[PDB]
C-alpha cells in the first residue's frame, strides 16, 4: 500500500535534479543550483572532484529559478561522451543558454570547459517561468521545454533581440555531419525547410512548466514517446504525444486537460523501475510539501484518474536501473523511492557495474586543429582541411600543385616559382 | 515584389556599418543638445502604439514613404509603429532607438504573415537597414546628419 524512502547523502549544496547517462558505469549524477554536477557511485560515495564546475559562468539565485537548469547525456556518450547542459548567465536579467560539452578524453569524471559549444542563448526579462528541461528521445532528437518566461506580446512586439523560442519545445538534430553549424534540423520538423517560422520550435503552448514526466513507451501503438507537463501560470497540465514515422507539415498541438485537483505542485515521472512491479508505468508527482499521487490513462476512453500515493523537495532523480529519487533541502539530501512489497534490489534487478572507461572513439583519438560532432566528424577549425584537418590552407590557395605548410606558404614544386606558384 | 526571409535583414551586412545605417555616435537624451534633431511625426497614416512620434527626418521621410506604401499594398491596412525613439533604458547600448533612427513596424491587423512583405515594402521605401527581427515586428533604421 505505501512507499517507503531511504536517505542517501546530505550536505548536498543546492540540488534540483539528479540523472545517468546510460553508459554502464551507474553513476548519479547530482546537479546543484549554483552551477555544479557531482557524481554518486554505485555504492553511494560522492566525489571528492566535480564531473562539472561552471559556478562562475551561472548567476543562480534563491527565492527565482536562475542557476543551472537542465543536463542530458548523448543517447551514445559512451562513444563520443557528448553532454548537453542548459543554465542561466549574464552580463534583459540574463541568458538562458544551451551548450554541448564534452568529457574529457583523460578523465572520465571531469569534463573538459574548453569543449563548449553553444546552441542556444535565450534572452530573459525576468527570472521565473524559465524552464529549460532538456532531454532526449527515441528519436534521437533532442528536446527543450522553455517556460514563457512572462514575456508578454507587448514585450516581444516593441523589444529587440529577444528569444522567439520561449514558451514552447524546440527539436533539434544533434547528430550532424554539418560544421557550419551547430545543429541540424530534422526532416520530420513542422517549420523544416521553412522562410518564415524558426525551423527550431516543434511545438507551442507552454507558460510555467515543472519538471515533465517522459513516457518513453505509451500504451499506445501509434504514439511513441509522449510529454506530461504541469503548468501553474490559474493551474492545469498539458501533454505533447509524439510519433517516430511522422513527418510534420504542421505544429503538434497540446493537449490542455486538469488531472490535477487543486494546489501546486514540483514535477512528475514515469516509473521505469525493476523495483517495484505495481508502481511501473504509473504517473508520479509530487508538491514541494512530499504529498505525492499516481496518475494513469486507459486504452480505452483514454480518461484520467487519479489515486493519492502514500509515503522541501526541490527535485527528482533516476538511476540506469530506472528507480526514482527525491532531492530536500550545506543543507540537502537525496532519498530514494523503494517498495516494500519487494526487497530492495530482487534478484532480477541486479546488474554488473562496467565503470566508466576513456573515450576510444575514432575522432577523439586523431582529431586535431577542430572538434568532434556527435557523429564522429572533425569540423576543422578556419585554415585547415582534410579528415581530420591536419591538410594547412593557405590564403591565398595554393596553385599549380602547390602545397601549403606553414602560415600562407605555399610550396611549388620544380618548375614553378612565388608566393603561390 | 518577394517578401524578406525569417531573419533575414538588407543589406546583408551588419547594421553599423556605413553601407547600412552607419556607426553609432552616442545616445539622445533630452539634456543632450542633438535632441533637436529629433522631431514629431504626425502621419494620420501611422499607426503610433505608445514620446514615440520624436525621429530624425531622414526617418520620417523614409517612414512616411512606407506609409502610403502599406495602404496602398492591402485594403484599408495601415502601417504601425510599436517602437520608435527610447527616452530611457528598455534596450541595450548602441541601440539606434537612443537616436531616433530606428523603429520597430507592424500591420494595423497584427497580420504576422504580411510582415514578410513589410519588410521589402521598407527596402524599397529606402530604409538603410531592414531586418526581420522575429515574428512579432521588423525593425528598420537610417542614417543620420
Ligand atoms: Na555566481
Ligand atoms: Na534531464
Ligand atoms: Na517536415
Ligand atoms: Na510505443
Ligand atoms: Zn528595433
Amino acid at each position: 500500500n505505501c512507499f517507503c524512502i531511504q536517505e542517501v547523502v546530505s550536505g548536498l549544496r543546492q540540488p534540483v535534479g539528479a540523472l545517468h547517462s546510460g553508459d554502464g558505469s551507474q553513476r548519479l549524477f547530482i546537479l546543484e543550483k549554483e552551477g555544479y554536477v557531482k557524481i554518486l557511485t554505485p555504492e553511494g560515495e560522492i566525489f571528492k572532484e566535480p564531473y562539472l564546475d561552471i559556478h562562475k559562468l551561472v548567476q543562480s539565485g534563491i527565492k527565482d529559478e536562475r542557476g543551472l537548469l537542465s543536463l542530458a547525456f548523448h543517447p551514445n556518450y559512451k562513444k563520443n561522451g557528448k553532454l548537453y547542459v542548459s543554465y542561466t548567465t549574464n552580463q534583459h536579467d540574463h541568458i538562458l543558454r544551451v551548450v554541448e560539452y564534452t568529457v574529457s578524453r583523460k578523465n572520465p569524471h571531469q569534463v573538459d570547459l574548453r569543449t563548449a559549444r553553444v546552441f542556444l542563448e535565450v534572452a530573459e526579462l525576468h527570472r521565473k517561468h524559465l524552464g529549460g528541461q532538456l532531454l532526449f528521445g527515441p528519436d534521437g532528437f533532442l528536446y527543450i521545454i522553455l517556460g514563457d518566461g512572462m514575456i508578454t506580446l507587448d514585450d516581444m512586439e516593441e523589444m529587440d533581440g529577444l528569444s522567439d523560442f520561449t514558451g514552447s519545445v524546440l527539436r533539434l538534430d544533434v547528430d550532424t555531419d554539418m560544421c557550419n553549424v551547430p545543429y541540424s534540423i530534422p526532416r520530420s520538423n513542422p517549420h523544416f525547410n521553412s522562410t518564415n517560422q524558426p525551423p527550431e520550435v516543434f511545438a507551442h503552448g507552454l507558460h510555467d512548466p515543472g519538471r515533465c514526466a517522459v513516457d518513453r513507451h505509451p500504451t499506445d501503438i501509434n504514439i511513441n514517446l509522449t510529454i506530461l507537463c504541469s503548468d501553474s501560470n490559474r493551474s492545469s497540465a498539458r501533454i505533447l504525444q509524439i510519433i517516430k514515422g511522422k513527418d510534420y507539415e504542421s505544429e503538434p498541438s497540446l493537449l490542455e486537460f486538469k488531472p490535477f485537483s487543486n494546489g501546486p505542485l514540483v514535477g512528475g515521472f514515469v516509473y521505469r523501475g525493476c523495483q517495484s512491479e505495481r508502481l511501473y508505468g504509473s504517473y508520479v508527482f509530487g508538491d514541494r510539501n512530499g504529498n505525492f499521487l499516481t496518475l494513469q490513462q486507459s486504452p480505452v476512453t483514454k480518461q484520467w484518474q487519479e489515486k493519492p500515493l502514500c509515503l522541501h523537495i526541490l527535485g527528482f532523480g533516476e538511476d540506469e536501473l530506472g528507480e526514482v529519487y527525491i532531492l530536500s533541502s550545506h543543507n540537502g539530501k537525496l532519498y530514494k523511492i523503494v517498495d516494500p512489497k519487494r526487497p530492495l534490489m530482487p534478484e532480477e534487478c541486479r546488474a554488473t557495474v562496467q565503470p566508466a572507461q576513456t573515450l576510444t572513439s575514432e575522432c577523439s583519438r586523431l582529431c586535431r586543429n577542430g572538434y568532434c560532432t556527435p557523429t564522429g566528424k572533425c569540423c576543422c577549425s578556419p585554415g585547415w582541411e582534410g579528415d581530420f584537418c591536419r591538410t594547412a590552407k593557405c590564403e591565398p590557395a595554393c596553385r599549380h600543385g602547390g602545397v601549403c605548410v606553414r602560415p600562407n606558404k605555399c610550396l611549388c614544386k620544380k618548375g614553378y616559382l612565388g608566393p603561390q606558384c | 515584389l518577394t517578401p524578406l526571409a525569417y531573419k533575414q535583414f538588407i543589406p546583408n551586412v551588419a547594421e553599423k556599418t556605413l553601407g547600412a545605417s552607419g556607426r553609432y555616435e552616442g545616445k539622445i537624451t533630452r539634456n543632450s543638445e542633438r535632441f533637436k534633431e529629433l522631431t514629431p511625426n504626425y502621419n494620420p497614416d501611422i499607426i503610433f502604439k505608445d514620446a514615440d512620434r520624436l525621429m530624425t527626418q531622414r526617418c520620417k521621410d523614409k517612414l512616411n514613404a512606407l506609409a502610403i506604401s502599406v495602404m496602398n499594398q492591402w485594403p484599408g491596412v495601415k502601417l504601425r509603429v510599436t517602437e520608435g525613439w527610447d527616452e530611457d533604458g528598455h534596450h541595450s547600448e548602441e541601440s539606434l532607438h537612443y537616436e531616433g533612427r530606428a523603429v520597430d513596424i507592424t500591420t494595423s491587423d497584427r497580420d504576422r504573415s504580411k510582415y514578410g512583405m513589410l519588410a521589402r515594402l521598407a527596402v524599397e521605401a529606402g530604409f538603410d537597414w531592414v531586418y526581420y527581427e522575429s515574428k512579432a515586428h521588423i525593425h528598420c533604421s537610417v542614417k543620420a546628419e
